[PDB]
């Protein structure tokens, strides 16, 4: 059973979230708040309806009224986005519920641009008869990124595997893209290129044998 | 508190999944200790809990194949959970909670680990290959390089990745993986670093991929 909470929604810097817990087996029973953040394990933030945890700031507050408990969220910062979870005790079927959850944005962050760093094949990889050309993309926000790749000039058509673009702890963005070559490859061309376009502008990186 | 959960990385369709949870820092035989797991959705389920003197509770939906105990000897709490499905792929994380018992019952996930990955798979561990990543001032601010570890070709997640046994933690970077086509993992782990440490400081990154029992340690020169 998992209770019903309120829609992923994005709020200004500012301004206040509700963020709303309901069931009909929720009723009377106390409620217990939990933020989940990348990189982080899930914390309790907010127990026993309305009782701040130890490092939860006197701007989060929770209420309970009916089958219907709150945690309100006032003058949110970007430290605030994350995913909330409500969850209850219920002794008389004896089990733990959880709320599905709910992803808090805060909106008004500034574009970042990504910081790009190219590595080429190792001589020991190489020895190995492999190469891997190694592009890595973070710091970017908002977390969409294009990465294409250049032998020489052409536009490489195999060999590409790139991530999908992970959020990190300060809600920028992180992804890496591998370019896998034979050692003759890597050798035959003159240059290998990591092109990464984000928000319509791009940096390219090269690497040559 | 609990230590990172101990777990075997992978399981096979209808094996039996075993994790182990020890308390540091107090004994395990004052609290309500307890299993939740995280999807790879992202959603929270509560497994079972139990306190040191026989009270257990388990999620009914998996009554008929979870177990749980403690070792007060050795501070610690297992869960085992027998013939897995591919839903019971997840972050297993082992949880101090909070109890009350007034006019109502309640309890609280006070102090949760970090999660044991588990993956459901019939593909057997592999352990990866581990290349250095050679110094390069080309793309970092003055001064400073970017060196690093590409730990290629291993399966399940994770593998762990520090710097000269941990006492390297400032501008390092442990990217996610990669997972690619063949069903095996490659991450890259760089670390920016004074260019006039490349001569004076050496530096080694640490990898360690438990579920294969492989531990690198690389030396990354200029």
């Amino acid at each position: 059973y998992v209770l019903g909470q309120s829609s992923s929604m994005s709020v200004a810097p500012g301004q206040t979230a509700k963020i709303s817990c309901w069931g009909y087996y929720m009723g009377t029973k106390p409620v217990n708040w939990y933020q989940l953040k990348p990189g982080r394990a899930p914390s309790l933030i907010i127990s026993y309806d309305d009782e701040r945890a130890s490092g939860t700031p006197a701007r989060f507050s929770g209420s309970h009224s009916g089958s219907t408990a709150t945690l309100t969220i006032s003058n949110v910062v970007p430290a605030d986005e994350a995913d909330y979870f409500c969850q209850v005790w219920d002794s008389k079927y004896e089990e733990i519920y959880f709320g599905g959850g709910t992803a808090l944005t805060v909106l008004g962050q500034p574009k970042a641009a990504p910081s790009v760093t190219l590595f080429p094949p190792s001589s020991e990889e190489l020895q190995a008869n492999k190469a891997t050309l190694v592009c890595l993309i973070s710091d970017f926000y908002p977390g969409a990124v294009t990465v294409a790749w250049k032998a020489d000039s052409s536009p490489v058509k195999a060999g590409v595997e790139t991530t999908t673009p992970s959020k990190q702890s300060n809600n920028k963005y992180a992804a890496s893209s591998y370019l896998s070559l034979t050692p003759e490859q890597w050798k035959s061309h003159r240059s290998y290129s990591c092109q990464v376009t984000h928000e319509g502008s791009t940096v390219e990186k090269t690497v040559a044998p | 508190a609990p230590l990172p959960e101990s777990g075997p990385g992978v399981v096979r369709p209808t094996g039996t999944l075993s994790l182990t949870c020890t308390a540091a820092y107090g004994s395990i035989s004052r609290h309500f200790w307890g299993w939740v797991r995280q999807s790879p959705q992202g959603t929270l389920e509560w497994i079972a809990h139990m306190h040191h003197l026989g009270v257990k509770y388990v999620n009914p939906s998996l009554k008929n194949r979870v177990s749980i105990s403690m070792d007060t000897s050795k501070n610690q709490m297992s869960l085992t959970l027998k013939t897995v499905t591919a839903t019971d792929a997840a972050k297993y994380h082992c949880v101090r909670m909070g109890a009350r018992m007034s006019d109502i019952a309640f309890f609280s996930f006070g102090d949760w680990g970090p999660g044991s990955l588990v993956t459901v798979s019939s593909a057997s561990t592999k352990g990866p290959s581990v290349f250095p990543l050679a110094p390069s001032s080309k793309s970092t601010s003055g001064g400073t390089a970017a060196l690093g570890c590409l730990v290629k070709d291993y399966f399940p997640e994770p593998v762990t990745v520090s710097w000269n046994s941990g006492a390297l933690t400032s501008g390092v970077h442990t990217f996610p993986a990669v997972l690619q086509s063949s069903g095996l993992y490659s991450l890259s782990s760089v670390v920016t670093v004074p260019s006039s440490s490349l001569g004076t400081q050496t530096y080694i990154c640490n990898v360690n991929h438990k579920p294969s029992n492989t531990k690198v340690d690389k030396r990354v020169e200029p």
